[PDB]
């Protein structure tokens, strides 16, 4: 009985062209703690990444967020995950909302 | 349950705990003096098995002994006036349970110290007749050390109920320094009770007063941890 | 007044990636990790300066000792859950323990373990029992509750031990722990027909309210809510959605204050 | 975390009635952990109250007679008996506790204290002086009892004749309370009727005659 990951994509702050920020990824909800995460930056991966430590959830699941410093042009597209409970590594786009 | 010791100036005096659990990870020492609020003097851990205390004390005045089964004992040296008190072992299973604790007098002259005279009184034949009540009365005489513990028994039994002795003694003289003290307790009982001669009476004065190890060298006999005591018997 | 929670979690895995160790003890005061502990060190450390600044070292050899033995005790109650249920590869195993403060007054203790993160036994401490969810934990039920004196350590622990660690842990890094930084509010218009967007970020007490109303009237459930997440700097984000020519306002609620955007 | 404080002063009660014993503590802990204790005369030491700003937890042998005023804006930890009874009088201190290790390491930190003393409702009083009888043979005894509470003991004139204080005796058996002072000398020319004579007597105070 394992739940699927559920993916979150998004920025640190407000995001300008031409500025400073952080990109975040955030994965919750998946039971097996072994997972693959990578940042996408027009479709290839981020080597200056950055995460958080691994935590618990109440509901016996997991998180965890992913970050690193970069600068958003509109040029530039930016999460891809694998799991065990994933038939294949799913990719998630960033709206920027 | 709780203990009770008297001691001269200079020498050095053992506590013992009395607590539920013979044995605990932490045991803190808290002294209560009856001006000043209570205040933890130190506590003992068993894992790094060493005293820790607190600021203004000194690291040679207490010290512990703690056996592998027994209570632990606490032990103070170079006792002065400022130490008398009564002194409680303390754990915190659900909050801080505290033992129940030793009384702890010290004395600077040891050619001070008087046993007590314990006397009865009978009851009056005005109060049998007016009441149904009868009273007896102990008067406890020339002691000097304030460290007495009174009990009545009758028919061979602590009795509890009905039984009055005043917190504090007076001064048998008012204006003399180390002066003797004097301390009075009541019982009371049916008059059916009392007018059966059957009944025996007894009022016993448990005085705390030198230890074997103490020397004695004055004429008059040695004021050793005793028990004074005075009986009386029913009359119709 | 807020609802702080202290916990404990534990975790192992039977045959794991070489990679993955086999058992982990994590706390949590906030959420935010406080310690951890591994088969590959076996040794417990903190994992937050201001914890590690107002601890004795023995604190921390005392239960490194007592995490090696839960360590050994939570392998071998592994294998004989699988021993059991007859599963053989791969199985996870893992343990809740703590209790919470809450922001109305009410406290809770908790103890649980989880099979495959499936609810396996769950702790009673006013009943002072366990609720388990099936016959094979009704065997570890029966063989657990025949120690009086553990439960009743267990029960006190909860609910005497653990507030007064939380009680402690929350003044030693009251700076990290009890401090507000107030949200940054800001509204967004934007397939035809769009919606403004209210958002909120830079707070760091996740707890938040928002609402949307006009001229003194809340919106019947038609606000598209967003979820709640972590800046990475130790603050939080938050996003709200909801042609006539009505007046709107954004209302939220943070730790203390509400406070109210018009348009 | 530095002072605790007792405002009240030591009172001496009437049962039945309400008492408040008055604390103040001076904490830099946000959540801070008070507990209300109490010395008896036979120096038990025992737990009354515990409180936090959110609970509030009494021992066993309060039986919902004791409560706690806990007010955060004042800094006040009040102690409130509602029903007084006279197995209540004693030495009451109030407390805080400092977190500096384990829990089992903490300090309790306590005010002076205050001292409270619940004298007993005499129904019926019957004041009475009498002589004891001399049993073996240096002193004679006077003895004063079944007086109300209101009337108060005062020390004697002469320094060659001793006289104790109020005394509260419970026969449990018949549920009945009664007062008594003793009083003795060693001169010839004392008795019963001149014994008291320094302190508030009640107007109708059996002395009687030998009999």
């Amino acid at each position: 009985i394992q739940r699927t990951p559920k993916i979150q994509v998004y920025s640190r702050h407000p995001a300008e062209n031409g500025k400073s920020n952080f990109l975040n990824c955030y994965v919750s909800g998946f039971h097996p703690s072994d997972i693959e995460v990578d940042l996408l930056k027009n479709g290839e991966r981020i080597e200056k990444v950055e995460h958080s430590d691994l935590s618990f959830s109440k509901d016996w699941s997991f998180y965890l967020l992913y970050y690193t410093e970069f600068t958003p042009t509109e040029k530039d597209e930016y999460c891809r995950v694998n799991h065990v409970t994933l038939s294949q590594p799913k990719i998630v786009k960033w709206d920027r909302d | 349950r709780t203990k009770s010791v008297t001691r001269p100036t200079g020498s050095s005096a053992v506590i013992t705990c009395d607590l539920p659990v013979e044995n605990a990870v932490y045991t803190h020492w808290y002294l209560h003096q009856e001006g000043k609020a209570p205040q933890r003097l130190l506590y003992y851990d068993s894992y790094n098995s060493r005293v820790v205390l607190e600021s203004g004390i000194s690291r040679e005045k207490y010290h512990t002994y703690a056996s592998t089964g027994k209570s632990l004992k606490f032990i103070l040296e170079n006792l002065i006036e400022r130490d008398s008190g009564v002194y409680y072992c303390a754990t915190w299973d659900y909050k801080k349970l505290f033992g129940s604790g030793t009384t702890l007098v010290v004395t600077e002259d040891l050619k001070n110290v008087f046993p007590p005279e314990v006397a009865v009184f009978e009851p009056s034949e005005a109060e049998i007749s007016h009441t149904q009540k009868a009273t007896l009365v102990c008067l406890a005489t020339g002691f000097y050390p304030d460290h007495v513990e009174l009990s009545w028994w009758v028919n061979g039994k602590e009795v509890h109920s009905g039984v009055c002795t005043d917190p504090q003694p007076l001064k048998e003289q008012p204006a003399l320094n180390d002066s003797r003290y004097a301390l009075s307790s009541r019982l009371r009982v049916s008059a059916t009770f009392w007018q059966n001669p059957r009944n025996h009476f007894r009022c016993q004065v448990q005085f705390y007063g030198l230890s074997e190890n103490d020397e004695w060298t004055q004429d008059r006999a040695k004021p050793v941890t005793q028990i004074v005591s005075a009986e009386a018997w029913g009359r119709a | 007044m807020r609802t702080h929670s202290l916990r404990y979690f534990r975790l192992g895995v039977s045959d794991p990636i070489h990679g993955v160790p086999e058992f982990i003890s994590v706390g949590y005061v906030d959420s935010h990790p406080i310690t951890t502990y591994d088969s590959v060190t076996r040794q417990k450390e903190p994992r937050a300066p201001w914890m590690a600044e107002n601890l004795a070292p023995d604190h921390w050899e005392r239960y490194t000792q007592l995490l090696r033995g839960w360590q050994q005790m939570f392998k071998v109650e592994l294998k004989r859950l699988q021993r059991h249920y007859n599963h053989s590869g791969s199985h996870t195993y893992q343990r809740m323990i703590g209790c919470e403060l809450l922001e109305d007054g009410s406290t809770t203790g908790f103890l649980q373990y989880a099979y495959d993160g499936q609810d396996f036994l769950i702790f009673n401490k006013d009943t002072l029992s366990w609720l388990a969810v099936d016959n094979v934990a009704h065997t570890i039920k029966q063989a657990w509750e025949a120690n009086q004196h553990e439960l009743l350590y267990q029960k006190n622990w909860l609910e005497e031990e653990c507030i007064a660690w939380l009680k402690r842990f929350l003044e030693y890094g009251k700076d990290t722990l009890q401090r507000t930084e107030p949200p940054l509010v800001r509204v967004n218009r934007k397939p035809g027909v769009t919606a403004l967007f209210c958002k909120a970020h830079g707070f760091y007490p996740p707890e938040i309210y928002m609402t949307w109303m006009k001229n003194g009237e809340e919106i019947v459930q038609e606000i598209d809510y967003g979820d709640i997440l972590p800046s990475g700097d130790g603050t939080y984000q938050a996003w709200a959605s909801i042609q006539s020519s009505n007046l709107y306002s954004c209302h939220v609620e943070h730790s203390g204050v509400h406070m109210v955007l018009q348009v | 975390s530095d002072k605790v404080t007792q405002s009240s002063p030591d009172q001496t009660v009437a049962s039945g009635s309400e008492v408040v014993l008055l604390c103040t503590y001076d904490t830099v802990y946000s959540n801070p952990d008070l507990f209300w204790y109490r010395i008896r005369p036979d120096y038990s030491f025992q737990f009354v109250f515990y409180g936090d700003n959110s609970r509030s937890e009494g021992a066993d042998f309060t039986q919902g007679r004791f409560s706690v005023k806990h007010i955060l804006t004042q800094k006040a930890f009040h102690l409130v008996i509602s029903p007084v009874r006279t197995e209540d009088s004693a030495t009451y201190y109030c407390a805080t506790r400092l977190w500096l290790g384990d829990p089992h390491t903490d300090k309790l930190i306590f005010g002076k204290g205050t001292r409270v003393t619940v004298e007993p409702n005499i129904q019926n009083p019957d004041p009475a002086v009498y002589q004891l009888r001399d049993s073996k043979s240096d002193k004679s005894v006077c003895l004063f009892t079944d007086f109300d509470s209101q009337t108060n003991v005062s020390q004697s004139k002469d320094s060659d004749v001793y006289i104790t204080d109020k005394c509260v005796l419970d026969m449990r058996s018949m549920d009945f309370k009664s007062n008594s002072a003793v009083a003795w000398s060693n001169k010839s020319d004392f008795a019963c009727a001149n014994a008291f004579n320094n302190s508030i007597i009640p107007e109708d105070t059996f002395f009687p005659s030998p009999e």
